[PDB]
């Protein structure tokens, strides 16, 4: 079993303000960044996806959403999405796969002030 | 991009025998090779993955052994189910990529081939070209001679030949070779041969007609 | 249980266009991983684009990329392959497949020709190979296009000792092969011997009579 694990299931965050959420996978010996496959969907979304070496993605989400790529290596998927609007709310979908494959999801609720 | 290669390419064994393919990855994949199973007008069927485990499903006979760039897939008793082509994978680096082949077919008693020559139709010559078919039928190895002899004297490039996947009963081959001419070409010669080699023959078969007889 | 059915293949132009489909039944399609995998004929398994249906998430080939659109309708629990300015070198068995998520795929479509050709279509002639113990007698079926086409002798009631040869792609760029059975000296000139050529993608069905 290759298996992505999230600390938390559900994150609540009020508008305004930033959010990181993440995916946790394990890190192999000699991982290579070039065969890790990411992706951070919503709903009919692709709000972030890393293949090949670097990163189809919405509308919406560029000045907001960005993967930390410096925490790749050491197994953690962070997607940080800054300035968070009310259209942040929802179900987000993790997966990594580096030769076996897995994913997990995540709710976002956003309050208003 | 990784190559995956294969080898052998085609295998010969017999029912309860030990079966080893074996899949050389181009770079280090680590564990993420996967085997494949499949026959001819079917999809592929999953049978390891990450390199060591089954299947489920997939009968214990069943097994894989590697990591990094070596791979072998290994049927410990080989059953009359499992004559197939077989596939290593391999899912790290995008894209993946598939090995490409090994055919395990099923050995046989040498079996010599029933030869027969068909001339053309006069159907066939009614359109202005053509073809001489030699039958090789039922015969073991796979490995054939055919030669077309045309004057008495030795022809190429103008005969293709097809061969039978092995039979479901028997286990054996045959073969096709069909001889190729315009009906200008065919009609300047005298006697058509067909001349076989074959391991199960006490020496060359020929096969022959002289036109219209 | 988990069954994926494919859709949309045939023949067409190269510049040409297709849309495969596949249908997938028995397992959530919201949180799968789809790919199209390809096989050319006499060729292996080549792999050409994923989609994660949830998102609109997509990834393609080297090979195919720019050119086919992979896309996932969740509502109709089904991945389609757009195929665009196809060419001649596409042409291969399409497969769609699920990723098992520990690593391969663990379900595969049947699967669905799809053939490029400048090559318009063309049915087969069909010609008596006649015999001259045991006998051998047979059709050569001879220059047609595309492939399949599929032979059976006196409408399936002869099945022994009949091969069926593969098809031989002959300089002229048309298909050619043979069809033989082998019978006893004794049923010629009683037996009657027909064999049942169907090329479908031209609509030509002949029955011809093998006879000395």
């Amino acid at each position: 079993a290759f298996t992505v694990t999230v600390p938390k299931d559900l994150y609540v965050v009020e508008y305004g303000s930033n959010m990181t959420i993440e995916c946790k996978f394990p890190v192999e010996k000699e991982l290579d960044l070039a065969a890790l496959i990411v992706y951070w969907e919503m709903e009919d979304k692709n709000i972030i996806q890393f293949v090949h070496g670097e990163e189809v993605q919405h509308s919406s989400y560029r000045q907001r959403a960005r993967l930390l790529k410096d925490q790749l290596s050491l197994g953690n998927a962070a997607l940080q999405i800054t300035d968070v609007k009310l259209q942040d709310a929802g179900v987000y979908r993790c997966m990594i796969s580096y030769g076996g494959a897995d994913y997990k999801r995540i709710t976002v609720k956003v309050n208003a002030p | 991009d990784i190559q995956m290669t294969q080898s052998p390419s085609s295998l010969s064994a017999s029912v309860g025998d030990r079966v080893t393919i074996t899949c050389r990855a181009s770079q280090d994949v680590s564990t993420a090779v996967a085997w494949y199973q499949q026959k001819p007008g079917k999809a592929p069927k999953l049978l390891i993955y990450s390199a060591s485990f089954l299947y489920s499903g997939v009968p214990s006979r069943f097994s894989g052994s590697g990591s990094g760039t070596d791979f072998t897939l290994t049927i410990s008793s080989l059953q009359p189910e499992d004559f197939a082509t077989y596939y290593c994978q391999q899912y790290l680096y995008h894209p993946a990529t598939f090995g490409q082949g090994t055919k395990v077919e099923i050995k046989r008693t040498v079996a010599a081939p029933s030869v027969f020559i068909f001339p053309p139709s006069d159907e066939q010559l009614k359109s202005g070209t053509a073809s001489v078919v030699c039958l090789l039928n039922n015969f073991y190895p796979r490995e054939a001679k055919v030669q077309w002899k045309v004057d008495n004297a030795l022809q190429s490039g103008n005969s293709q030949e097809s061969v039978t996947e092995q039979d479901s009963k028997d286990s054996t081959y045959s073969l096709s070779s069909t001889l190729t001419l315009s009906k200008a070409d065919y009609e300047k010669h005298k006697v058509y041969a067909c001349e076989v080699t074959h391991q199960g023959l006490s020496s060359p078969v020929t096969k022959s007609f002289n036109r219209g007889e | 249980e988990v069954q994926l059915v494919e859709s949309g293949g045939g023949l067409v132009q190269p510049g040409g266009s297709l849309r495969l489909s596949c249908a997938a039944s028995g397992f959530t399609f919201s949180d799968s991983w789809i790919h199209w995998v390809r096989q050319a004929p006499g060729k292996g398994l080549e792999w050409v684009a994923w989609i994660s249906p949830y998102g609109g998430s997509t990834y393609y080939a080297d090979s195919v990329k720019g050119r086919f659109t992979i896309s996932a309708d969740t509502s109709k629990n089904t991945a389609y392959l757009q195929m665009n300015s196809l060419r001649a070198e596409d042409t291969a068995v399409y497969y769609c497949a699920r990723r098992h998520w520990p690593g391969g795929f663990d379900y595969w479509g049947q699967g669905t020709l799809v053939t490029v050709s400048s090559a318009s279509t063309k049915g087969p002639s069909v010609f008596p190979l006649a015999p001259s113990g045991t006998a051998a007698l047979g059709c050569l079926v001879k220059d047609y296009f595309p492939e399949p086409v599929t032979v059976s002798w006196n409408s399936g009631a002869l099945t022994s000792g009949v091969h069926t040869f593969p098809a031989v792609l002959q300089s002229s760029g048309l298909y050619s092969l043979s069809s033989v059975v082998t019978v006893p000296s004794s049923s010629l000139g009683t037996q009657t011997y027909i064999c049942n050529v169907n090329h479908k993608p031209s609509n030509t069905k002949v029955d011809k009579k093998v006879e000395p």
